[PDB]
């Protein structure tokens, strides 16, 4: 009972595999997933708009839902709730993932990595990234913490502090985070602010998202195009909204 | 007479659709449909016709069917396999023909380089009545003949009365287009269906049992031919009432009887094609073998209407048609003991493969008052049974 | 001519089993290392060989021997040997950085494009010590191969555990981070913020807070440039200097025309440019400095995770040079005038000439032996 | 708004009234309210008998399954054989669905409406929505299980 509780949060937040809705009270006719594939692709393409997205979900109705358990047919809203999120991400992707080219993928993966942070950071426990996190995260020895101590305090002027510098990186692990101005590298290695954490996250979440499209886009380019009709025609209006 | 009915523990043996998940209750699809008919051909192959031969000729079994959209004709049918092979029959340079019906959708066995085989299985005190739709006189409302059915039926004391055939028809209730009666009131549809229901079981008083079959072309029943469950709603609540699908299968003590409620006989004696110079009687005899090898009445897929292409006389669903198949293997028992197949053909009360056929035509048929309905009697002690027919 | 050069290969590359072992690389425990290894070779008018894979030594000498290879290459490692079939995919390469005195043509004028002179190498001098800098504060990357090459500059192959196997996307990071003369001024990334870290090394100006100070940053691009060029050619640096205020442009071009030294054109600048505002004027010494000093990284060959380099050694008759190896610590006595040739023959200065070539070599080919 | 897409695309209905007979595309400009006739009948008894015949008919045309014959040729054929080619049906479901649910969102009224008028009429309403609202239910092509259009892509 409480395992598969946990099972369906971490799918819930993490967002990686799909369920079934024909039993589902809610979403069974073709009329109603037609427009809640139109609500979430209407809000990631105001989020791209704009750059609030707490103030965002609220206008969308997104926030998991808040009911006492004394509530009667308790177990509608969850599974309501659940469905709704898990629904809507696969259909957004498959669209992207089968007419949108590779170098127009990254405004996809850029809105659900920004979500996502939101989610966690307004989310109880951060278990899921917490423990991969660490596997990242080296703290700085106190030799390198003096070893640079002039270079280090070059970069850094404003203040909005021994503990304040945050646990080091290898180089070879994340290469990508050299180009960053707010970065500082002495021999191979990178020290980083604790607050850019959060961009680690979407590093390694944006990579591994926009690999599956290529290898979804590669499953479907083997074929013509989708059999069934009633579908091939609805994903490919979910492109330009 | 009175226990009799009382002890009639009416019950049916086929399994009821769930009304809410019908398979395939608006969808339809080619491909499922050949995915269907390459498997069954296939288990026919295996299943039948390989005890009959051992492995320059050649054999094949086969599905029929025309090769132009018009009549089909001596010249013209055509035979196929699977995917793969697709042919053609040319047997009639010696004008031989056998003893057999040749008709659209049928499964043959065929061996030449010709002889056909039609996968022949191998030979071996109650009263009950019968009476066929429909009630009313064409462009009448009054249903005067269901008091006289009733009268007769009550006269006689008959253990159970079995009602099929339309009782609304879109044949008789087109020209209303309404409901109006002599009291002045306004009816509808179910509340007619209601008044002819408890006029019924109030005439019977509920001392007999009652079985209705729905047809096609009744208005309140929109489903395909293999329709179920005409919904009853009757203000006596005791249970002297039954409803049950278009083919049945229905369970009397010890007596089980098979029903094809629509026009079978006919469609397939005129679709199809058969020798000449053969009597009528023989005709149906020879049509209703070939529909019992193949272990459903309802073989015939197109089963158009004969001289109008266009027009389809009932519709057919074909996925879901061969769940309602039943097996003949005398070997283990008789299955249907008798068979209820109400057309257009001559009255006939005749035994075949040791079970015996009624044809107990329309009564106010084509609008003449001279209806006809026939009764049963059988003894149980094998199976002897007296069958008479009557005509008003 | 090729029958010097078929007489001479039996002298020509020596370092045959010191190439080898480099090569090798016996501490990763590997082995088929050369098996796998990509060569290309260049014959007499045009005759292009590729993928010309030697699994023995004894065959690679024998038809280095019966050809005629004016020009030797080195490539990358496969997954399997064999050539134009299979689709093989390379494992490893080493990282590479060439550098030329073509983006230096605009700047000099006292030679003619065509042959270096003695007042252009200082360029050479001061890249070399800059770029090892950079590499050995920034990254660990202990271990270091110049080479010196035909009639103008050189490259720098390096050997390392990690950087062997890294990816593209790795070698692009890295080689980003090293370039700096963004084509037209340094880019804004680092102007925008005061306090920076990488120019201001690269500039020769350490963390300081001044007459001496400021004499000891500049002597070094003072010698290098107010004798090949002294301000010859005002328009170059007054292009540059128009991207501030025409305001200033006009003072800096009234004032020079009375000076007619360079020089003192140079301290005129400075001190019209020393106090005219406190944030409109910001490092405008450094990019002035950066843009006519630090050399132009090439993004070419050193692009793609496989790729042709001429190899150590090569000996091309135009120009007459040998490919000497370079090491670190010969930035400071390193000259381009005593290196052997084939002209010289039976004449003991060039047999000692290529014995120092031999022990400079071994110097860093047993260092990576040991220190591995 | 959301009715002139499905008043383009109603079948005819046709009541037949006392001295008048009209075409029946009811909303619900129109007086959704009321549903009477111009004279003092309700006709609510010929509509209901009406719906009835007119969703029978349909069913009835939809069963009587014929394909496209092929070669570009546009007569077409209820017998299908096994090695055919072609597959274009004369009455695709989409049409059928429309159709059934342009007929049951002309009958449909908002709950603002309905709470200013008497009971009967609104459950009149419903009563009559319901007969529609069944069949539309029961469909295999109106309620969609989208699982295997998707887990045939790796997906649970
Ligand atoms: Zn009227």
């Amino acid at each position: 009972l409480n395992k598969q509780i946990k099972e369906e949060e971490r799918n819930y937040i993490l967002l990686e595999n799909a369920i079934d809705n024909s039993n589902i009270q809610g979403f069974q006719t073709i009329q109603e997933i037609v427009q809640l594939a139109m609500q979430r692709m209407k809000m990631i393409k105001e989020i791209i708009q704009e750059e609030n997205y707490n103030r965002i979900r609220v206008a969308n109705k997104f926030i998991t839902v808040a009911i006492p358990k004394s509530d009667p047919e308790y177990e509608l809203k969850n599974k309501q709730q659940y469905a709704k999120e898990v629904l809507s991400h696969f259909l957004c992707k498959m669209a992207y993932a089968f007419y949108a080219e590779p170098e127009t993928w990254l405004e996809f993966a850029r809105a659900e990595a920004f979500i996502l942070m939101d989610k966690l950071k307004s989310g109880q426990h951060h278990a899921n990234f917490f423990s991969d996190e660490n596997l990242k995260i080296k703290t700085i020895s106190d030799e390198l913490f003096k070893q640079a101590f002039p270079k280090i305090e070059a970069t850094f002027s404003s203040i909005k502090i021994k503990k304040d510098n945050f646990k080091m990186f290898k180089f070879i692990d994340h290469p990508s985070m050299l180009s960053n101005n707010d970065v500082v590298l002495h021999k191979g290695y990178i020290i980083i602010y604790k607050e850019s954490t959060s961009k680690i996250v979407q590093n390694i979440f944006i990579e591994r998202l926009l690999d599956e499209m290529r290898l979804l886009q590669l499953k479907f380019q083997n074929n013509g195009s989708k059999l069934d009709d009633d579908r091939l025609s609805f994903l490919k209006d979910l492109h330009k909204a | 007479q009175h226990q009799n009915s009382n002890n009639m523990t009416i019950v049916d043996l086929f399994e009821q659709y769930d009304p809410n998940k019908i398979p395939n209750y608006l969808t339809n699809n080619i491909d499922k449909i050949r995915k269907h008919l390459e498997q069954r051909i296939l288990t026919f192959k295996i299943q039948n016709y390989s005890q009959f031969i051992v492995n320059e000729e050649v054999k094949m079994v086969g599905r029929l069917i025309s090769t132009e959209n018009g009549f089909l004709n001596t010249t013209n049918l055509r035979i196929e396999l699977n995917r793969n092979q697709y042919f053609d029959l040319v047997f009639e340079n010696d004008f031989d023909f056998g003893n057999n019906v040749l008709f659209p959708n049928q499964i043959v066995m065929v061996k030449g380089i010709l002889v056909v085989s039609e996968l022949i299985t191998d030979h071996i005190s109650q009263l009950i009545m019968v009476a066929a739709g429909p009630f009313s006189t064409v462009m009448s409302t009054q249903y005067t003949s269901f008091d006289n059915i009733l009268h007769v039926a009550k006269t006689k004391k008959v253990s159970t009365l079995i009602l099929l055939g339309p009782f609304l028809d879109i044949k008789n209730e087109i020209l209303k287009d309404g409901s109006i009666i002599i009291n002045s009131k306004e009816y509808t549809f179910e509340q007619l269906q209601n008044s002819l229901f408890e006029k019924a079981v109030k005439e019977l008083e509920g001392k007999t049992q009652i079985i209705i079959v729905p047809s096609t072309r009744d208005i309140l029943s929109t489903d395909s031919i293999p329709q179920m469950s005409l919904e009853i709603k009757v203000s006596e609540h005791k249970n002297s009432i039954h409803s049950y699908s278009n083919p049945a299968y229905i369970d009397i003590d010890k007596l089980r009887v098979y029903i094809a409620n629509s026009d079978v006989g006919m469609i397939t004696l005129q679709n199809s094609l058969l020798d000449k110079k053969i009597p009528y009687m023989q005709q149906s005899r020879l049509t209703f073998k070939a529909l019992m090898n193949q272990q459903n009445l309802y073989s015939i897929y197109p089963m158009r209407n004969p001289q109008d292409s266009q027009q389809i006389l009932e519709t057919v669903k074909l996925p879901n048609i061969n769940d309602f198949d039943i097996p003949f293997d005398y070997q283990l028992e008789q299955y249907p003991h008798i068979i209820i197949s109400p057309s257009s053909l001559p009255k006939f009360a005749t035994k075949i493969y040791n079970t015996v056929v009624i044809n107990p035509n329309y009564v106010i048929r084509d609008g003449s008052q001279a209806g006809n309905f026939a009764i049963i009697t059988l003894f149980k002690d094998h199976e002897r049974t007296r069958v008479d027919l009557y005509c008003l | 001519l090729d029958y010097d050069l078929l007489e001479e290969y039996y002298r020509s590359y020596f370092p045959v089993s010191q190439m080898v072992q480099w090569l090798s690389y016996p501490q990763d425990g590997d082995d088929t290392y050369f098996t796998r290894r990509e060569f290309s070779f260049t014959l007499q008018n045009e005759v292009y060989l590729r993928y010309q894979m030697y699994n023995s030594e004894r065959e690679f000498k024998n038809a280095l021997l019966q050809k005629v290879p004016e020009k030797i290459d080195i490539g990358a490692v496969y997954d399997r040997p064999g050539k134009k079939g299979d689709d093989i995919k390379a494992k490893e390469k080493e990282f590479v950085i060439d550098i030329d005195m073509t983006d230096y043509d605009h700047i000099r004028t006292c030679c003619s494009k065509a042959k270096i002179c003695e007042k252009c190498w200082k360029f050479m001098r001061v890249a070399c010590d800059l770029i090892s800098k950079s590499l050995d504060e920034d990254f660990g990357f202990q271990h270091v191969l110049w080479v010196y090459s035909g009639r103008r500059g050189i490259h720098a192959w390096v050997c390392d555990k990690e950087i062997r196997k890294a990816n593209d996307y790795t070698r692009a990071s890295i080689i980003d981070y090293l370039n700096i003369l963004v084509d037209y001024v340094k880019p804004s990334l680092l102007k925008m913020e005061k306090s920076h870290l990488i120019e201001r090394n690269a500039m020769k100006q350490l963390n300081q807070k001044k007459a001496e100070k400021e004499s000891e940053k500049v002597f070094v691009e003072i010698v290098l440039r107010e004798q090949n060029l002294f301000m010859k050619k005002p328009e170059i640096i007054l292009e540059f200097l128009a991207k501030r205020s025409e305001n200033l442009s006009k003072e800096v071009e009234k004032e020079w025309k009375t000076l007619k030294t360079s020089e003192q054109r140079y301290e005129a600048l400075k001190e019209l440019v020393s106090s005219e505002d406190k944030k409109k004027t910001h490092y405008l010494l450094e990019e002035l400095r950066i843009w006519l000093l630090y050399p132009r990284l090439d993004v070419n060959v050193s692009k793609s995770t496989n790729h042709l380099l001429k190899s150590p050694f090569c000996i091309h008759p135009k120009t007459g040079n040998v490919c000497v190896p370079f090491t670190t610590e010969e930035i400071s006595t390193f000259d381009p005038f005593s290196v052997p040739n084939i002209s010289t023959l039976t004449t003991e200065e060039g047999s000692s000439k290529m014995k120092n070539s031999l022990k400079i070599f071994n110097k860093f080919l047993e260092n990576l032996k040991k220190d591995v | 708004s959301k009715r002139n897409q499905f008043l383009t695309s109603i079948p005819r209905v046709l009541v037949d009234c006392k001295k008048c007979d009209q075409t029946f595309l009811f909303l619900g400009a129109d007086a959704a309210s009321i549903l009477k006739c111009k004279c003092g009948n309700d006709i609510y008894i010929q509509l209901k008998n009406k719906i009835a015949l007119v969703v029978k008919e349909l069913i009835r045309n939809f069963e009587e399954n014929a394909i496209q014959i092929d070669n570009e040729e546009f007569e077409y054929t209820h017998q299908i054989s096994l090695v055919g080619k072609a597959k274009q049906q004369k009455m695709s479901s989409f049409t059928l669905n429309q159709k059934l649910l342009s007929i049951q969102a002309m009958f449909d009224i908002t709950k603002e409406e309905q709470e200013n008028t008497q009971k009967v009429t609104i459950e009149k309403i419903k009563t009559i929505k319901k007969t529609l609202d069944d069949l539309l239910s029961k469909s295999q092509y109106n309620n969609l299980n989208l699982s295997n259009i998707f887990t045939s892509f790796g997906l649970l």
